[PDB]
């Protein structure tokens, strides 16, 4: 079965990058307005050290994963003024110059798609990179891919027309380059129509990015119920017990409140450390595709989408990244009578990269990538032994192109 | 989270740094896109962080850049493999020289396992 | 060093040493103080062991990452873009290190480059000649063919290109006469 028709499709991959940050104090959470609650906590001072150093380790880990996915090169690439690519419309991935933000029309559609606590000590650490620095790193990769392809991520920036960048992608899988020039207008219409199908689908919530915010908000709401918990006492507020009893007798109730809150703190911090392994594993997975699918052409089967990968177009996303791959999946195919080898004058002719086919009347030779009927020549095959050793072999006369060139 | 060389920044309120109209690389991370440094004598100043040099080759359908010179470089990668090992006893750490501390620990014997 | 401070911690008692309490009080009344010391130390043990297990995932993830480059960058040539250094990887030289490993890759990064007038295809006698692995360039006077890897000016021959259709289907195509190396070999 030799493929006779191809279809260009776009694969969208959603992989999270990092999450939010939250710093919790050791003393403020346990005691709000008391003096004797600042005395019994000194005995458990070694527990706050293991918690303060753990919260700082998460803030430096989520910020480090951002510098490994969106920060790959050290050069800023601007958009060229010439918008000529042979027919491929790239106005949807480039940022709008009229709007003050550095985000394109696709980035704003995905940003709006994914839709009081500091009084107790639940503060939020401000991030490093803002919304303008994340969109700038994504715009530099889109401008460098259409002008260089793969030299901007491994060395100096080299200019190259877009008509030649597409031909260099099919040569890595076996497809010839003459098919692109003979059907350049056909792919230009299928590529623009594929963007409209994805645009209409993403405009009508991302489950891979919404669950990240839900798990972070669920952990903050869990500590709210811990504040009103008595942990086997008569009141959760430590000011109500001291206002009705004496210190020497109420010391057994404050100890149960401090010990009960430490169980929730050791569970909340451990829960964030266990979930940090899933974020770190997803960060290295997203950073791998950034340097392989986007930068250059990855030869890994089923890694940069579904099918033969060509190029990629990374986009920005709140607490995540959006991947846009260009796969190559054939469409229609035809069946032909295949021939393993051809015996001529006692010599078995073996092909180099193609295979002999037959339509019922003649015998042609073509590759296993696209239908390209040619003629039987001597420069495309080679002899190897006789015809008595090959199991399956047919018989066909060689045209011999060099013999006429002599008459 | 305190609202306010007085400088009203977006991430907080830094008192002790003069704001300049220039932009350089990031030296000390602060937050919300704030990078502090110690430059010009020299004092602690605050400015807006940069993103690198802005340059791009103009697109042309009749030009190509062919490399004419190469340079061999050596890249050093440092990746850890393993760490140290430490064994902690269940009874010795909890009790050093006592008899009744070897009786109450039997009730919590499932934790040592 | 964290477990050192745990030894002197009272955990809400009067003394961290369990021998000082029994030396001044009676067993039937001091049993409520020993239980608080044992329970307080179990919290540090369940935290120290859990901390080592969580950090073990980062060491295991770094071990499989270092073992991957050992069998790909060092052993053979890995075709993965940006994995065995920065640029085109050739070979590697692993070294030893205390509690770690040192990798020494040999990258291939170009230096200077020149610009030339590129040609997509060449029309001769009504046939469009397409290259196999190179691209036609021009220095302003002649038309040479070379690959996109290194500057190697050659001549226009028939064994390096192939015909595919006419010259009315290609969008961009120039005009240049083929030298035809096989025709002289006959005179």
């Amino acid at each position: 079965a030799i493929p006779t028709n191809f279809t260009i499709s776009v694969t969208t991959e959603i992989l999270p990058v990092s999450m939010t940050k939250t710093s919790v104090d050791c003393t403020m959470y346990i005691c709000g307005d008391s003096t004797e609650c600042s005395n019994l906590l000194l005995q458990y001072g070694s527990f706050c050290t293991q918690l303060n150093r753990a919260l700082t380790g998460i803030a430096v880990e989520q910020d480090k994963n951002t510098q490994e996915v969106f920060a790959q090169v050290k050069q800023i690439y601007k958009t060229p003024p010439i918008k000529d690519f042979g027919g491929f419309n790239f106005s949807q991935i480039l940022p709008d110059p009229s709007k003050p933000s550095k985000r394109s029309f696709i980035e704003d559609l995905l940003f709006n798609k994914v839709t009081a606590q500091k009084f107790n000590g639940l503060t939020v650490l401000p991030p490093l990179l803002t919304d303008e620095m994340i969109a700038q790193y994504t715009s530099a990769l889109l401008a460098g891919t259409i002008t260089s392809g793969w030299t901007f991520g491994a060395g100096a920036a080299l200019q190259i027309p877009f008509a030649m960048q597409m031909a260099y992608r099919f040569n890595g899988i076996g497809v010839t380059q003459n098919v692109l020039y003979e059907n350049q207008k056909l792919i230009a219409n299928q590529f623009n129509s594929a963007i409209g199908k994805i645009q209409d689908s993403l405009s009508s919530a991302l489950g891979k990015l919404q669950d990240v915010v839900n798990q972070n908000a669920q952990a903050l709401n869990t500590l709210v119920k811990q504040l009103s918990s008595n942990f086997g006492a008569i009141s959760s507020v430590l000011n109500d017990i001291l206002s009705r009893l004496d210190p020497p007798e109420a010391e057994v109730q404050i100890d149960r409140l401090i010990t009960g809150r430490l169980q929730s703190l050791q569970t909340y911090v451990t829960q964030q450390l266990i979930r940090a392994a899933e974020i770190r594993a997803s960060a290295n997975l997203a950073a791998t595709k950034m340097s392989e699918c986007v930068l250059g052409q990855s030869k890994r089967v089923d890694f940069c989408g579904k099918g033969y990968h060509l190029m990629s177009f990374p986009q920005s996303a709140p607490h995540g990244v959006v991947f846009l791959h260009v796969t190559y999946v054939p469409a229609q195919e035809k069946n032909f009578t295949t021939a393993p080898a051809i015996c001529h004058d006692g010599k078995a002719h073996f092909p180099r990269e193609g295979v002999f086919v037959s339509n019922g009347t003649h015998w042609f030779v073509t590759q296993r990538n696209f239908y390209e009927p040619q003629i039987i020549t001597t420069d495309n095959t080679f002899v190897s032994g006789n015809c008595d050793v090959v199991i399956g072999i047919v018989n066909n006369t060689v045209y011999d192109p060099l013999q006429p060139e002599l008459d | 989270d305190v609202n306010c060389n007085v400088f009203q920044t977006r991430a907080g309120c830094l008192i002790g740094a003069e704001h300049v109209n220039n932009s350089y690389e990031c030296d000390i991370p602060i937050g919300a896109g704030i990078c502090a440094s110690y430059q010009t004598s020299q004092s602690i100043i605050a400015y807006t962080m940069s993103l690198g040099a802005e340059n791009s080759v103009a697109y042309s359908n009749n030009s190509i850049a062919i490399p004419t010179n190469f340079t061999i470089s050596v890249t050093t990668e440092i990746l850890p493999v393993s760490m140290t090992k430490t064994s902690v006893d269940c009874t010795m750490y909890i009790c050093g020289d006592s008899t009744e501390c070897s009786n109450l620990l039997l009730q919590y014997g499932s934790f040592c396992t």
